[PDB]
C-alpha cells in the first residue's frame, strides 16, 4: 500500500495473509468470508508464465494478524488448506480477467475481536455502491513504494469512471474489473502495490452498516503513478461462481 | 455468514475507526 497509514487494532478483522509453506514467504493478501472460506486473487496461486501453480499443499494462511514481524499469541490463527479453487475463465495470458480464487480451510476458524468475516455483495449493494467517486478501502502488507511494512496498511480510494479507467491503459478491461485511485488534479495519492494482490477492496454499506468486499486487489501499471489506476476484480460480477463453489464443496 | 461485516471492536462497540467517515461522506456526494 502506497500513501496509506497504520491500521488500528481490529480495523480489518477479515484480513488474511497467504503464505508459501516451504521456503516460507508471504505471497499475497486475502479475506475471510465465513469460518471456512478465504477469498483471494487467482494470480496469487496460478501464473503459468512463472511456473506458479500453488495448491492446498503448498500454502498457509494466517488470520487475525496486525504485525507481520511479531507472533500474536492468543490472537493470530494459523490454518491449513483443504482445497483451492481458481475461476475456470481466469485469463492469465492477457488481462487477468476473473482474477479470483477460493480456498477452503482444513478446519473452521474461531471468531474473535480480531477474526471476523466480511460480507459479500448482493445486486442491491453493487448497484448502489459501485459508482464513480464513491470510496472503498484497501488493506495489506507489502510494498510501501515501488520497503515492506510491519503493521497492516490501509488506504481509502475513489472508484473511477469506466471511460477514464479504459482510456488510462492499453490493457483490455472487462466488466469483471473496475478501477480506483485519485486523478492527477485531485491532490491526494494512494494505490495498492507489490504484495497487496488478493487483498480486499471493501465498502461500508450505508444501508445496513456492514462492510462488504466489492473488489479484490488485482493489477496495475507501476504503483501510485499519475494517470494510472489500480484495478480490482469485480466481486459481485463473479458471485455466480463464488456461490457455486461454496455451495457444492464440503460445507 | 450470519454476522458478517460487523467488527467487534468497532461497529459493535459503537465506535468509528479513524477514516471510515470519509467513505460515508463520499457516498452522499453522487447526486
Ligand atoms: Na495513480
Amino acid at each position: 500500500i502506497v500513501a496509506g497509514s497504520d491500521a488500528e487494532i481490529g480495523m480489518s478483522p477479515w484480513q488474511v495473509m497467504l503464505f508459501r509453506k516451504s521456503p516460507q514467504e508471504l505471497l499475497c493478501g486475502a479475506s475471510l468470508i465465513s469460518d471456512r472460506w478465504v477469498l483471494t486473487a487467482a494470480h496469487c496461486l496460478l501464473y503459468p508464465p512463472w511456473d506458479k501453480n500453488f495448491t492446498e499443499n503448498d500454502l498457509l494462511v494466517r488470520i487475525g494478524k496486525h504485525s507481520r514481524t511479531r507472533y500474536e499469541r492468543n490472537i493470530e490463527k494459523i490454518s491449513m488448506l483443504e482445497k483451492i479453487y481458481i475461476h475456470p475463465r481466469y485469463n492469465w495470458r492477457e488481462n487477468l480477467d476473473r482474477d479470483i480464487a477460493l480456498m477452503k480451510l482444513k478446519k473452521p476458524v474461531a471468531f474473535s475481536d480480531y477474526i471476523h468475516p466480511v460480507c459479500l455483495p448482493d445486486r442491491e449493494t453493487a448497484a448502489s455502491l459501485l459508482q464513480a467517486g464513491y470510496k472503498g478501502r484497501v488493506t495489506g502488507w507489502g510494498n510501501l513504494k515501488e520497503g515492506q511494512p510491519s503493521v497492516l496498511q490501509v488506504v481509502n480510494l475513489p472508484i473511477v469512471e469506466r471511460p477514464v479507467c479504459k482510456d488510462s491503459t492499453r490493457i483490455r478491461i472487462t466488466d469483471n474489473m473496475f478501477c480506483a485511485g485519485y486523478k492527477p488534479d485531485e491532490g491526494k495519492r494512494g494505490d495498492a502495490c507489490e504484495g497487496d494482490a488478493g487483498g480486499p477492496f471493501v465498502m461500508k454499506s450505508p444501508f445496513n452498516n456492514r462492510w462488504y468486499q466489492m473488489g479484490i486487489v488485482s493489477w496495475g501499471e507501476g504503483c501510485d503513478r499519475d494517470g494510472k489506476y489500480g484495478f480490482y476484480t469485480h466481486v459481485f460480477r463473479l458471485k455466480k461462481w463464488i456461490q457455486k463453489v461454496i455451495d457444492q464443496f464440503g460445507e | 455468514e450470519a454476522d458478517c461485516g460487523l467488527r467487534p471492536l468497532f461497529e459493535k462497540k459503537s465506535l468509528e475507526d479513524k477514516t471510515e467517515r470519509a467513505l460515508l461522506e463520499s457516498y452522499i456526494a453522487g447526486r
